[PDB]
DNA sequence: AGCACAGGGAAATGGTCTGCTTATCGGTAGAGTG
């Protein structure tokens, strides 16, 4: 569950 | 019941250490995100796990149909001779008897599923075991497909040829495992379902 | 006497194919011969085999960058240093690249010494006759090896975005590396069977 | 607890000296086939 | 009077509270009193950007 | 001298299960063993990974890693996926040499 | 590291067990310390419920920087995995 | 003058596996002789 990291989208938080 | 017991009070602790030993040996082993498995150096182990890159969870036990059966009964089972075989329009909604394109499609079927058993039969299954864990349980499916829609045994078909050999290719041509454009990712991407792939058309033949 | 000969005709038509799987030139009569045509060919009257006429050559059929290779077989039954330094000369006189030299029971150390001596100018590579009787590669779990090219080597490299020390590795004293002729760097694409799915291609470096 | 978990440890450990070393030699197929020959 | 014109670089933890649209407002306020993507912590929940 | 069952492919193409005489030996010496005359050089095997490796090479030590993982585990009648076996394998023989499971 | 770019990114376009389990668990973490939430709550009062039912809706404001071996990444968004 | 009690006290002799340290020993190599 730690192979990767998460991110925040702001993109996505505009909208 | 003595030595049963004390193989039990020995037994119990060599295995123990026996796994512990190989779990150390193997924990840093992880499928990375471009199908390769690779340690923690990132020194590759395996191109692809267990090289066809499934999760043993999911697969079920198959079995090649075209493996043990005999040249003629082959032919008899998968050949379509529509010169000298009129019983297919028997079965079909559309008449397709001297057909020139058509038999041109069924020709190059079969020469794929001769190629197919030829590589089953001599590279892969020389010993002529038929039953392996595949991914998709394809027979179920088909039993899943036949009980659904009522299949009528007496109801001739809508299906064309050339509908079956462009549907297989498609689906064949969706199992994607490896993403790329390369001329490697191709060849393995081919190799890790050529199995697959073989059973399929063995299966859906026309 | 006669199981000598049978031995040394067995090793004898090994080499052959060896060099035919390397890439260089070996006719069909010479890899389709037989025991007899050995012995009629190699023997003198006294069925003696002459140690002389056991050595040929070939060239390369595809790659003409590689030098002409030579093969012979040790007349002394263990190798020493005279007959490495005759060797050699043999070598440097013809101008052939590559060199085989193949001993019946043993090699000294000093002489060994002498192939790191000339590796920059002749590459030679030392089989014992028992090493060639059977051809390994010829063998149901040996699965088929196939050098890869430089630009090959490379395109895999870059796809999988990997390094020399990254990728699976085979021993120079591996026997079917000897029998390839592998040296350090060279990469092998070995194709084998697969339960799962079907036929499987990797991949291994010598080191 | 050669077979079972002996066996397995011998496997594990890469031993250079097993207890049951053996051979399968296979014939050739006109000589597997017949006993004098075999 | 030596005055440089530099490039630095912070690195900004925010709240989940804040993850909304005016997200970046907070931060450009944040460095003056005191933009990369925002890297989740893990067992955390805020977010780092640089 | 034993007589072991072998699966053969008819001149038809069916598959039939016959019979063969093969020799089961105590103690090895596989190179040797091959040279012999009327021994099948092709397939002659031997319980040694050592042997093998020093004969035939690596990716013949995989396949003879297998082969005797497998006859361990499921001569009980159990079975496990073909994917740990071959991992277990590849591990063992990444670098080119048998990588013993210890210290 | 270098971003791959959205055309050329070779991954698998499907979200991982792993990475769902993941999201999940990020979103419902910053869910419970009062992130606002993009999805209308019918009165679910636990923050691993609120993200499974924004994660239905792909409305899960996350991404997933998935790393190759070589250090290269490839950012793909919750909403467009599939 | 014999014991508390903190200071000054250590002694009669009663599994296979790897890597180091030693003896062993060829195979040439000097030439020492001829």
């Amino acid at each position: 569950t730690g192979a990767f990291d998460i991110y925040l989208d702001q993109d996505m938080l505009m909208n | 019941g003595r030595e049963g017991l004390i193989d039990t009070a020995v037994k119990t602790a060599e295995t123990g250490y026996i796994q512990r030993r190989l779990v150390k040996a193997m924990e840093d082993v992880m499928v990375r995100y471009d199908g390769t498995v690779r340690n923690a150096m990132g020194d590759i182990i395996q191109f692809a796990y267990g090289e066809d890159g499934l999760d043993a969870t999911l697969v079920e036990y198959q079995v090649f149909d075209s493996l043990r059966l005999s040249t003629k009964q082959f032919e008899k089972k998968y050949r379509i001779d529509l010169m000298e075989d009129r019983s297919l329009s028997l079965y079909m909604e559309n008449s397709i008897e001297n057909d020139s394109s058509v038999q041109d499609l069924l020709d190059e079927e079969y020469t794929q599923l001769v190629a197919d058993r030829e590589l089953l039969c001599k590279f892969i299954f020389p010993k002529g075991d038929a039953r392996w864990p595949l991914p998709v349980n394809v027979q179920r499916i088909i039993q899943n497909a036949l009980q659904i829609f009522h299949l009528e045994a007496k109801k001739p078909t809508d299906l064309l040829p050339s509908d079956i050999i462009n549907g297989l290719n498609e689906l064949i041509a969706k199992l994607t495992i490896f993403r790329g454009s390369d001329r490697i990712t191709r060849d393995v991407q081919n190799n890790a379902t050529l199995l697959f792939q073989i059973l399929l058309r063995s299966k859906f033949a026309v | 006497e006669e199981k000598n000969i049978v031995r040394v005709f067995r090793a004898w038509k090994t080499a052959h194919q060896l060099v035919h799987d390397r890439g260089y030139g070996v006719s069909q009569a010479e890899l389709d011969l037989t025991l007899d045509q050995f012995k009629a060919m190699h023997c003198g009257m006294g069925r003696n085999l002459d140690r002389t006429t056991l050595s040929f050559y070939a060239k390369p059929s595809n790659d003409s960058n590689k030098g002409t290779i030579y093969i012979e077989f040790a007349k002394e039954p263990s190798v020493g240093i005279k007959e490495m330094r005759t060797f050699v000369h043999t070598l440097g006189d013809h101008n052939h690249k590559t060199g085989i030299l193949i001993y019946a029971n043993s090699m000294t150390p000093s002489a060994a010494k002498i192939i790191a001596t000339v590796t920059g100018q002749f590459t030679i590579e030392t089989f014992q006759e028992s090493d060639l009787i059977v051809n390994i590669t010829h063998h149901e779990l040996v699965p088929k090896h196939i050098l890869l090219s430089p630009d090959e080597k490379k395109e895999l490299l870059d796809r999988y975005k990997l390094r020399e020390t990254q990728l699976p590795r085979i021993q120079l004293a591996d026997p079917v590396a000897r029998y390839l002729g592998l040296k350090r760097g060279e990469v092998v694409k070995i194709v084998r069977r697969s339960e799962t799915s079907g036929r499987y291609n990797s991949y291994r470096i010598c080191a | 607890l050669t077979l079972g978990v002996p066996r397995l440890k011998e496997i594990l450990n890469v031993a250079k000296n097993i207890k049951t070393p053996s051979l399968t030699i296979y014939l050739m197929p006109w000589i597997a086939a017949n006993m004098d020959l075999a | 009077m030596p005055f440089f014109l530099k490039e630095l670089s912070l690195t900004i933890s925010l709240h989940p509270s804040y993850f909304g649209p005016r997200m970046q407002d907070y931060l450009k306020a944040k460095l003056l009193a005191d933009i990369d993507k925002g890297r989740v912590v893990p067992g955390q929940g805020f977010a780092e950007f640089e | 001298m034993m007589e072991h069952k072998i699966v053969r492919q008819i001149e038809d193409g069916t598959f039939e299960r016959a019979d063969e005489w093969v020799l089961e030996t105590d103690g090895i010496n596989l190179t040797e063993a091959m040279t012999v005359e009327g021994v099948d050089a092709t397939r002659t095997y031997s319980n040694s990974f050592v042997e093998i490796l020093q004969i035939l090479g690596i990716e013949a030590t995989r396949s003879a890693l297998l082969k005797e993982l497998r006859n361990v585990i499921e001569f009980d009648g159990s079975y496990v996926n073909y994917r740990h076996l071959a991992l277990l394998c590849d591990v063992m023989t990444s670098r080119g040499h048998l990588m013993a499971i210890t210290r | 590291g270098k971003a791959v770019a959205k055309e050329d990114r070779t991954t698998t376009p499907y979200m991982t067990k792993y990475e769902r389990a993941r999201i999940l668990g990020t979103r419902a973490l910053q869910i419970s310390m009062n992130a606002p939430v993009l999805v209308d709550l019918e009165g679910e009062t636990d923050p691993l419920q609120i993200a499974m039912k924004e994660l239905a809706q792909k409305k899960i404001p996350l991404l997933v920087r998935r790393y190759l071996p070589d250090g290269s990444y490839e950012d793909w968004s919750v909403a467009e995995l599939i």
